[PDB]
Parts: structure tokens; sequence; C-alpha cells
């Protein structure tokens, strides 16, 4: 009554018989954007099922020397499925997402992932070590679209901040003795009530293992790690031509 | 009497602030013309 669980929007359905209830980051639900608070005049489009569905990218290995992955929101979709095309032809976009990373083992494996949602994840380089270039991320790191990037410093996060605290963002651990996902449901944060869902990303999604997989000789080495995730509440303004960046 | 010969559209307004902008949906029709004026 807490661990089983079904998630359906759209055309699609997410089951678990083995979760840790849902957190609703901030304690808010995705809504669309209210006349009190919007500010282009155009009439909004809002496709509903078509966009507003679940989305599966691709799968992680889980190895016992992993440092952990990001995504960024909502790069990852900005050319998947119809919410891609949306994206692509409007100038202004704006939406709330449901978040399910998923990854299961056996009784006899260990391991604690930590799932958060960090809103404007600046990312941050090494400074070339030294500390005296002043280098930046390129934008294959900042927009790893679709397949996501791996952390090359997972304890700073790579951006100067302690993973530590990172706990104090919307998150949820998959802890394999307890569950085999993590569900987050956030809603949209940013100082404008629209924006460019090229330019711009919203948050980020960490999955990190704070307690390094393990298992004996002779168990299942495969772990992965799916994650889906469904746009809610897209709403679009400012059509144009498409455009890919 | 003896001589008959003998006997500002604008106002102001007060606007704090900027107009609102009412939800329209599609005019399909003929006689009315909003976009079409005389300089």
């Amino acid at each position: 009554s807490d661990r089983v669980a079904q998630l359906t929007i759209g055309n699609s359905t997410i089951t678990t018989q083995e979760a840790a209830n849902i957190v609703i980051a901030y304690g808010e639900w995705p809504e669309y954007c209210p006349d009190t608070d919007a500010t282009a005049v155009d009439k909004p489009t809002r496709p509903d099922v078509s966009v507003n569905r679940f989305f599966t990218l691709d799968t992680k290995s889980w190895a016992k020397d992993s440092k952990g992955w990001y995504w960024k929101f909502p790069d990852v979709l900005t050319e998947v499925g119809v919410f891609g095309q949306n994206a692509q032809f409007h100038y202004l976009y704006r939406s709330g997402f449901c978040v399910h990373v998923q990854c299961n083992a056996s009784k006899f494996h260990q391991g604690a992932l930590l799932v958060a949602v960090l809103p404007e994840y600046v990312l941050g380089t090494i400074a070339g070590g030294t500390g005296n270039e002043n280098s930046h991320p390129p934008y294959a790191t900042t927009q790893p679209g679709q397949v996501g990037a791996v952390l090359t410093h997972p304890y700073v996060l790579d951006a100067g901040i302690p993973l530590s605290q990172l706990t104090v963002c919307p998150h949820q651990w998959i802890n394999l003795r307890t569950n085999n996902c993590a569900t987050i449901i956030v809603p949209y944060m940013n100082t404008v009530p629209f924006d460019s869902a090229l330019n711009h990303c919203n948050f980020g999604l960490l999955v990190i293992p704070v307690v390094p997989l393990d298992f004996n000789a002779g168990a299942t080495s495969e772990i992965p790690i799916t994650v889906t995730i469904a746009p809610m509440c897209a709403e679009f303004a400012g059509l144009r031509q498409a455009v890919k960046q | 009497d003896p001589i008959a010969d003998m006997i500002s559209l604008t106002a102001l307004q007060v606007l704090p602030t900027a107009a609102n902008t009412e939800a329209s949906s599609h005019r399909l029709g003929t006689g009315v013309v909003p976009a079409l004026q005389a300089a």
C-alpha cells in the first residue's frame, strides 16, 4: 500500500512492486501558467496526451566503480517524439516532469543510489588542474542530450559544491535491499513564466552511487539503471519554423 | 427680434497599468476587416 504503485499518463503505464513512496518536489504539483503570471500574449498550444506521456531514455550500466551520471531538462527530450517537435517549432516552453529512475537487483546484491533533482545545475571545470586556466564546459557537457553524461568528481558534483548536501534537494534513494525505483514529480521552476527549451535547462537529474554496488562472484553482474520521464502540463508559445539550437 | 442672424472629442483617463489582453479565437467572415487601415 506504499511499496506497490502505478503511474498512468497518456498511452503509457509504469508499474512497480517495490517503491518507497513518491516525492512531490517542494510540495507543489505541476500546473499550466495562470493569466496573472503570464506575459506572452499569444494563445499557447497544449498538446496534452501526445507530449505528456512517459519516454524511456537509454540505459546505463552500474559498475562497482561508477562515478555517477546526470541529465538536463528539457534537453533530454528536445529531440524525441512530438514533445521534441513542439520544443523545436516554438520559441517558448514550460512544463513539469515525472521522473522515474529504475534499478533492480537481487536480495543478495547491495548498494545505494542517490537520485536527486538540482534546479539550475551549472557545471564547472577543474580550471586546468592548477586553477590558473579559466576554461569552460563544452556544449556536449552542459547539454549531453538524451544519452546523459558521467560525473568526473561526484564528491563536488563537478561544480564545487558538496554531494553530502544534495539531499537538501528533492530526492529519493534507491537502496537495493529496500526499493527498486525512485519517483520525483517536479513542477516548473524559473524566474520567468516561459522559456526557451533549447537555451535553458531548468534543472538536472543526478543519479549517484553513494554506496558502491557489490555482490559475490557468480551473481548477475549486469545491473542496469533506466530513466523514464514524462512531461506534465507542457505548454508552448511563439510558433515559427523548427530550430534545433 | 428684428434681425435673426444675430443669435473637444478627447478626455483624460487614469491608466495606472498597461492594457490587459483578452483571449480571442478565430474570426472567419466578410464585411469586417480590422487589419485594413487608411493611414
